[PDB]
């Protein structure tokens, strides 16, 4: 009956010889080769 | 300010409906609760039974009972009220 | 101009001819071009305008309107170019597109649309705000 | 005595779907000769071209902006067309209704011209005729001729005038009769708008519109005459005598059998005497109205 | 002629009139009692008019004053007051009954108190009002607008003074059909 | 495919209702049109008492008789059909 | 040639990453610089979140947003391109 | 221990970082065990999400958020830390 | 201590949820216990129809009542709370 | 090798779910991709208003209609699917 | 309508291959190198 | 609607009584109460005492006296009223 | 067998009335005529004057003169009888 409606990029790199101390590592190679040569 | 886009209600009853709708909108958030409040009110004041339907976007066709069928828009929503 | 195009343009022009004097303001020239079914860019519009209102009267007559219309009419994009354009904002060719990327490009690149135009677009297209847009239907509505 | 039982309620509302995600991790292990070793479940690849996609998307945005401008113009044009057609319907239908009302007034005037029911309609006709006479004689005078046949033209004109005036008189008689009948119906109506006297009045109105009835028969006619006679026989003074007398004359001369087409004046007299019976205070306890 | 403030003019059951008499009837200040079991005292005038007049079927008639006001052509035809027993009190300028005139009809008993059923202020047209007026319902609410024998589809203003609202709109053949409820 | 959100009504009548409603949606395309179409169809089909409401954003609590309540979804629209 | 140490992306995304790395290798001769170049180019090129690591020795365990990651080697140099 | 070449973080989180880095470099050999220990411990304490690249030949460009960034040498390993 | 991973919800509803969830966390630590606590609490507070997903490793795709949706990591357990 | 950990559902629908899950694992790998595909299929195939979680570690407390609830360790992916 | 709590538990969904891949890989490379080292050492010892 | 079957009094008092009866039907429903109220109001307004009978189904003779004994309907509630 | 619900009467005159009513019902079919007989005999027998009603449906609330008010039931049809 009714109806309705309605943050900046940063670049870091590692450089040679920083972390690597050449002397403390090349010591044993020298020791070894010389021991070999001597004893042998 | 407010509107009634269709009505079937005796003036004082219509003013009562309006004041009830105001006090409901005041004391309610959910819709079905506001509908229940308003319908309980009118049914208890204007001789049951009633039915109420509250919404925001809905198309309506019904077969009401004379002088018991009101449609009005308040605040956000539109409210339809009609007695069985 | 053919009889059909003349009629169409008279119809639209009189719709936009605020006072019927037989001319239209440059401000709604774009509307008319768009109103006639052409999707020209704001750059071409500004060029045509510049390239036509030297006199400074700020009006356009039917003859010049018909010349501009035939010119712009010659270069009309097809439906596939548009589909492709939509898919360009469809990262993975799934047929959907994030709403945030779409809005960001639409409002940040090219001929930056207005916020009103983006809002209207989203509204008028009935697209689900937190979904994936089946750009094929949105495009059909917009085609 | 009864009462209601229960009810139900459903809050129709929008309900969408939203997605939530979680962090996914991957491990990469650099491969070098030594302790490092690894099972191969890997894949190899060729690079291909790399993106310069920005200029492509910029051109795409320009194209889509052109397209959206055309579409927005088209939608504004569609709304303008809608309002245009709305206003055109408005104007056309308004003018059509106006023309219809004008034609209705024209037809009403033509009906007034056919029969002048109103007294004012008759005054209008009279003044119109006198204007016609004056215009006729003005043309005849400005003719300025026939100093011996002017009078014959005048006689023809006067005979026309006399004929028209007699027709006006006839129409006035007809209108007076029909106005009389109408005002009688109106009084009968005022005798209807539930007091017992008013109920009897409604009954008598039904009776009077049964008396003034055409398309009678004989059994139904005799029956309704019997009904109305029973009804009349309550007050029974002296008018009821003659009304019943004419009714019984018809009843008899119908029992013997005579063409009801020959029963015109008698039906008229019966109806008149019954209305006069109705037009009586004691006989119709409402006649105080008039 | 039958005139002069006679002691009585006697007919069979007649008219019981005391007062200035001339033309064989009541003319001047006088009270006429007639067959409607009622006596009214007014400045009579051939019953073609009447000055101030009080009509009352009293004790035998069981009423105090039936009408008080001036009369003209034995219709009050001016300011007149009618008091029903408890039904109403109509005070207005009415001619030939309450057929025209602007007046107040208190449609409720207990009228001196606020308990009165209902007041009215406005224009009358043949009992009905048919005009723009205003009625305070006696609960605070007031109505201001157009009437057409009631049920008039006219823009009116109803004042919920208790609430503090006012409703302006169209009483479309009924108490309510549409309008706007606002806060004055 | 229509979903029945709630109902007090016999199954066959519920299938009748969904069928008639889908038909109405095929025929008309204005909310109130759908409402009145279904209302009339239902009333003719079964019993005079009817009340059909169609919408998208409506929450309603209405007293209802037995066997005469249905609340169901057609596509995007929501339909509420009961007996007056 | 190319070894994919880790991936959490579509095949196309990984191919694009490999292509990006080879394009980068003709611009940047310092590895942090290659990372910066790639990060810029994928920032404008891709979804704004990204991370890039390039090198010959590294191993990680990152909680990264799902579906965007690749980590692959060209020649002896690894390129990791991902989105946070 | 953490010799912070470039750091953007608070004191307590830095101290826990240095202790965990020292224990991981002293006790474990491969990179990924240290990375997973670090990541879980810094989710546990520092903040729930993190991103790291630990290596020996790794170059990276990163957009760290303040209060979370590290780029430091321990022993002979480069450790890169940032939250995301 | 609650990174809101994804939430469509009023700030106040978020805070009320957070308070009741704090009481839940002080009560229990296991995810299933947390979900039971949370859903019982929001059943007591609001309309019983609610849905909460709690855990360390999950991804959902859900249908939630509008303006009721929250997803945040509250410590190590993530809680996603919405009302059906 | 399906192990139905906990379900309230008809047996036939459970077997159908196991089949669908088989082709689900066939088609996609991402968890939430699987869940979205599954939910779309189970909206098409079975009755509507579902919620899906195809997870690894989670504890949830949901309320469902009777005879529509499932949690099964399909393969070694625990899939939960249920109806409103 | 019915509230059910479902929680994935421990010792479930367990695979075996992917849990052993890393230890396998690390141990294989390690053992290879250690074997080679011990070979060298034993050669030198044999010389002595 | 209402017809005065028997009127044995002044039409003024009859109007009085009709309005009284309208009020009565307003106030009460049980015919006993309605008659009570009408009889009170009338023995007030109309000189105690009178008697009021009301019903749907009766029939009776009365040797009444002038200016009493109205017999009317309202709807179909027949009402007889007469003073002993 | 006459039963007398409401009584203000001499049990002797009560018995009187019962026997009168028996005679009238014996001697009548029309309840107006039952009224006739009852009234006439109960006037002659029961010390005039009197008053009677005999009906199927009516309710009353009457203020009478002391000691002359009776309301009783003849089988199925009820009868009131009293004095001024």
């Amino acid at each position: 009956d009714t109806s309705t409606q309605t943050g900046t990029d940063a670049i870091t790199q590692i450089e040679n010889g920083d972390l690597f101390d050449f002397d403390f590592e090349v010591e044993p190679i020298l020791e070894v080769l010389v021991g070999k040569v001597l004893e042998q | 300010k407010a509107v009634i886009k269709n009505a079937d209600m005796s003036e004082e009853m219509q003013a009562d409906a309006v004041d009830c709708a105001t006090q409901a909108l005041e004391k309610y958030n959910i819709e079905k609760d506001i509908a229940a409040y308003i319908k309980k009110e009118f049914d208890r004041k204007h001789n049951p039974t009633w039915h109420c339907i509250v919404g925001r976007n809905f198309g309506s066709y019904v077969t009401h009972e004379t002088k018991h069928f009101i449609y009005f828009y308040l605040g956000q929503v539109a409210i339809l009220l009609f007695k069985s | 101009l053919t009889e059909e195009q003349i009629a169409e343009f008279k119809e639209a022009f009189a719709l936009f001819d605020k006072d019927g004097d037989g001319t239209i303001t440059t401000k709604e020239l774009g509307t008319v071009m768009r109103s006639l079914g052409q999707n020209p860019t704001e750059a071409e519009l500004q060029d045509m305008i510049s390239e036509v209102d030297a006199d400074g009267n700020g009006t356009i007559d039917f003859p010049e309107f018909l010349m501009l219309m035939a010119r712009k009419m010659k270069e009309t994009d097809h439906e596939d170019e548009l589909r492709e354009a939509f898919k360009v904002f469809d990262k993975d060719g799934n047929g959907f597109i994030s709403a945030a990327e779409l809005r960001h490009v639409m409002t940040n690149l090219g001929e930056k649309l207005s916020e009103e135009e983006v809002d209207e677009m989203i509204r008028e297209a009935d697209v689900d705000g937190d979904g994936q847009v089946n750009y094929e239907e949105f495009v059909r509505m917009m085609t | 005595e009864a009462d209601r039982k229960l009810s139900r309620e459903t809050q129709t509302v929008k309900i969408k779907q939203h997605s939530q995600q979680t962090v996914r991790e991957q491990a990469t292990q650099m491969a070098r000769p030594g302790v490092l070793l690894d099972n191969d479940y890997d894949k190899e690849v060729t690079p291909g071209r790399y993106q310069e996609r920005d200029e492509i998307v910029l051109r795409s945005t320009l194209r889509i902006q052109r397209w959206v401008r055309g579409w927005l113009g088209r939608k504004r044009a569609a709304y303008l067309r809608g309002k245009k057609m709305e206003r055109e319907a408005f104007l056309r239908d308004q003018e059509a209704r106006a023309q219809s009302e004008a034609e209705e007034h024209r037809r009403r005037e033509i009906q007034r011209r056919m029969h002048p029911r109103t007294a004012a309609d008759f005054e209008v006709l009279y003044n119109e005729l006198e204007a016609w006479r004056l215009q006729e004689t003005r043309k005849i005078k400005e003719a300025g001729l026939a100093k011996e046949q002017e009078q014959q033209v005048l006689q023809q004109l006067l005979h026309k005038e006399t004929k028209l005036l007699q027709t006006i008189d006839r129409l006035k008689i007809n209108a007076n009769q029909e106005n009389k009948e109408a005002r009688i119906q109106h009084t009968l109506n005022e005798m209807s708008k539930h007091t017992p006297f008013t109920t009897r009045a409604k009954e008598l109105q039904q009776l009077y519109n049964g008396l003034n009835l055409p398309l009678l028969t004989v059994d139904e006619r005799l029956d309704v005459l019997l009904h109305v006679k029973w009804t009349v026989k309550e007050f029974d003074c002296d008018l009821t005598r003659e009304l019943v007398d004419l009714i019984d004359r018809e009843a008899d001369l119908l029992n013997r059998g005579r063409n009801p087409k020959m029963l015109e004046g008698l039906r008229k007299r019966i109806s008149s005497l019954f209305l006069n019976f109705i037009e009586t205070p004691e006989f119709n306890p409402e006649a105080v109205r008039f | 002629q039958k005139e002069g403030p006679h002691h009585t003019v006697y007919w069979t059951t007649g008219e019981r009139y005391q007062g200035s008499w001339k033309d064989n009837k009541k003319h001047g200040k006088g009270t006429v009692i007639y067959k409607n079991s009622d006596k009214y005292e007014g400045d009579w005038a051939n019953d073609m008019r009447h000055g101030l007049g009080t009509l009352w079927l009293y004790r035998d008639g069981k009423y105090v004053v039936r009408y008080n006001g001036e009369w003209r052509a034995d219709q009050p035809t001016g300011h007149g007051t009618f008091f029903a027993d408890n039904g109403d009190t109509y005070e207005g300028e009415w001619l030939n009954g309450r057929r025209h005139g602007k007046g107040r009809a208190v449609y409720g008993g207990r009228p001196v108190d606020g308990f009165g059923g209902d007041v009215y202020e406005g224009y009358f047209e043949n009992d009905v009002k048919c005009g723009p007026g205003t009625m305070m319902y006696a609960n605070g609410d007031v109505y201001e607008g157009l009437w057409a024998a009631d049920k008039k589809n006219g823009t009116g203003t109803y004042f919920y003074m208790s609430k503090g609202k006012r409703f302006d709109g169209v009483w479309a053949d009924g108490a309510i059909k549409c309008g706007t409820y606002s806060e004055i």
